[PDB]
């Protein structure tokens, strides 16, 4: 992938190669090679990324980057914040549908001095439009009776707009349904001038999902959830060749039932989370020297219904965003720096920064050093529940990194260690019933890429090394995995287009929940095998199978919850 | 000759008790049905508080599916606690009104008794 363009790093586009940052990139090749069925397996092959699952397909599923907590990666869908992290405070990606994923950039490192809050471990970007024009109607059929059906296409209408349209329908078992996934999406874009740009953009989908609840007798079982999310973006902008403009604007609405089938989705005993979110953005970078200055702000609107996440009646949290970037090469040294200030309508303002330096001591090896500060903000639930507390402050984050990347006989390799305090963690405390601002973690681990492509063969490794400690207590943050060694072996032959990609997941920590109290206990360490191939018929019929968890492995990634071994899927895709 | 002042100060100060007994009595309707409201509402809220200690064991970790009664349990509980705040703003409100009119009535009690000695004399 080296030396290509990434939007991520500092909203603008630019070389991969010249962000300072550890970055990785997953196209709509690499996705569709790899037959990813979820967006948590298009991350859980990724460095750094540590999933954890309730099981099969749109189960609640938690993200930890480098060791950190599930609410430290901020997810962004074309560059605004996951609307479906608002009420929970965490990102949760087993709902988003996998069809709208075109592009993944993925920014491991501090960045809160660019996006605002919870970008502590990292930035996963998910890019809904991409620039691939014609048709493509394909389909997949899979074992715990997953069926997919799937239609795409963009489109010229003069020399200066582009329409892109898809709908995706999709629905697997594996609980007694599982999970059924509706997805529409419609995007035009239009060119006023060479430089002048703008457009609208829909795009909402239905998620009925089943899951066990715990049974209480004489209480109904809210074991159904009816998700409803849709999103409208609209833009204008200006790519010049000295300056560059976003004016950028988004409102997505959600409604989240869950409700007890016999007695009803609107029954008074369902639980219903609707979360409005509206932004607006202006976005600006102008090339100065060998390199760019850029200034922007952000601006967002969250509002909830009484009842939502818990949570007596319905709150208003506005959040504004000024922010500075800088970038410059002077000779073999590059400086990379961002500053930021939050000035929220909860608690506040607060402010951040990161600073890269990168001196190339050989043509073709250097030295990456940096420090970064990163905030998360109090959760809705945590601030106006009974737990809650509405004077609490942000979650407080220290971040330093070195690393040495290097091309190397047609090896392109990184290693790299980073550190991270944690402080100001907000907890639960028994004893009192209500949430705290007092924990702390020191978390150290090492970074280890290399891709290199040996004749046929093309060979993506990875190495990571995480130790997340509680910094009071020098015990380990629980349900974290030791080490993984993730490997994908890429090689077409015949036509016949193959990929083994390999997974060595190491140990967690979770708790067992059989016997009271409640006693931690160890995860094995479990390699886990996939096999897919791709045959092209037509110049436009491609099928593609695969065979996941090859060798049938008992791998659990939440205690108790199993999570599916030997399965199959038969798909093919009609380019035109 | 006083035949008529002593009866016009009495007869006023014989209904001045009637209307302040008529105070006191509903005085009394007020408060015993925002004690009892209260009382109901004090336990519902009780029953929420004894159900969050019943659950948060699960309370750390957001995956367990206990934890999802526990989040819930505290709702039951914020809802109760908007309810034994109102009823008690309410009762106190009602209490004040027992306490002014007791003392009201005693005071138009008291002051009746001297026109009740200003009778004997002056007829």
């Amino acid at each position: 992938s080296p030396d290509t363009l990434v939007v991520t790093a500092n909203r603008f586009e630019q070389p991969r190669s010249t962000v300072l940052a550890p970055t990785t990139v997953v196209t709509r090749q690499d996705i569709d090679r790899w037959q990813s069925t979820s967006v948590n397996d298009v991350l859980r092959r990724l460095p750094g990324v540590d999933i954890t699952q309730n099981g099969g397909s749109g189960q609640l599923s938690s993200i930890f980057i480098r060791g950190t907590n599930a609410s430290h990666v901020l997810v962004l869908i074309d560059g605004v914040r996951l609307n479906l992290a608002g009420v929970s405070g965490s990102a949760d990606l087993s709902q988003f549908p996998i069809a709208l994923v075109q592009r993944v950039e993925y920014i491991r490192g501090p960045r809160s001095a660019v996006y605002g809050s919870d970008a502590i471990g990292g930035v996963v970007n998910i890019i809904t439009t991409r620039d691939e024009p014609g048709t493509e109607i394909s389909a997949g059929w899979g074992s715990n009776s997953y069926q997919n059906y799937d239609v795409s296409t963009q489109q010229q209408l003069g020399d200066k707009t582009r329409v892109t349209l898809l709908g995706d329908y999709a629905h697997t078992h594996g609980d007694n349904d599982g999970f059924l996934s509706k997805t529409l999406y419609g995007a035009l874009e239009h060119n006023f001038t060479d430089a002048w740009s703008g457009f609208v953009r829909g795009y909402g989908y239905d998620n009925r999902t089943n899951y066990d609840a715990y049974y209480s007798p004489g209480s109904p079982l809210l074991d159904t959830r009816k998700l409803y999310s849709q999103s409208w973006d609209a833009g204008l902008r200006y790519n010049g060749e000295l300056i560059k403009s976003q004016l950028i604007t988004s409102y997505s609405h959600s409604k989240d039932y869950n409700y007890d089938p016999h007695y009803g989705r609107y029954d008074s005993s369902a639980t219903l989370d609707e979360m409005k979110q509206y932004t607006v953005q202006w976005a600006n970078n102008v090339i100065v020297g060998h390199g760019s200055i850029g200034a922007g702000v952000d601006w967002q609107k969250q509002t909830t219904t009484p009842g939502t996440g818990y949570v007596e009646d319905g709150y208003d949290q506005r959040n504004t965003g000024i922010y500075l970037t800088g970038l410059q090469q002077v000779g073999d040294f590059t400086f990379e720096g961002a500053a930021r200030s939050d000035d929220n309508s909860q608690f506040g303002r607060h402010g951040t920064w990161q600073t890269s330096a990168g001196w190339e001591f050989i043509e073709g090896y250097r030295f990456i050093a940096s420090y970064g500060t990163s905030y998360k903000a109090p959760n809705l639930g945590q601030l106006y529940g009974f737990y809650g507390n509405p004077n609490l402050d942000p979650e407080k984050s220290k971040q330093w990194e070195g690393a040495f990347e290097g091309l190397t006989a047609g090896v392109n390799w990184r290693i790299s260690g980073y550190r991270n305090d944690v402080s100001d963690l907000i907890d639960y405390d028994d004893h009192t019933l209500k949430y705290y601002n007092e924990g702390k973690a020191r978390i150290k681990g090492v970074e280890a890429t290399a891709n290199f492509d040996t004749g046929p063969l093309t060979h993506t490794v990875s190495y990571d090394y995480v130790d997340a400690r509680n910094a009071i207590t020098d015990t380990p943050l629980l349900r974290r995995a030791k080490q993984q060694v993730k490997y994908q072996l890429d090689w077409q032959l015949y036509d016949f287009d193959w990929g083994i990609t390999y997974q060595y997941l190491g140990t967690r920590y979770d708790k067992d929940y059989s016997s009271y109290p409640y006693q931690t206990v160890k995860m094995g360490g479990v390699s886990l095998w996939d096999l897919a191939v791709a045959y092209p018929v037509t110049s436009h019929l491609t099928v593609r199978g695969k065979i996941a968890n090859l060798f049938d492995k008992d791998y659990e990634t939440v205690y108790g919850y199993q999570t599916a071994g030997r399965e199959y899927t038969l798909s093919g895709s009609y380019t035109f | 000759r006083n035949y008529e002042r002593a009866r016009a100060e009495l007869n006023q100060a014989n209904e001045d008790v009637a209307r302040n007994q008529e105070r006191q009595a509903k005085a009394v309707q007020v408060y015993n049905s925002r004690k009892s409201e209260l009382d109901a509402a004090n336990k519902t809220l009780a029953d929420a508080i004894a159900e969050i200690k019943q659950f948060n064991r699960f309370a750390h970790d957001p995956m367990a599916g206990g934890h999802r009664m526990w989040q819930m349990a505290g709702l039951k509980a914020q809802r109760a606690q908007t309810d034994v705040n109102n009823k008690q703003a309410a009762f106190d409100a009602a209490a004040k009104e027992k306490s002014d009119a007791d003392a009201a009535l005693s005071a138009a009690q008291e002051r009746r008794k001297q026109k009740e000695n200003k009778e004997k004399d002056a007829k």
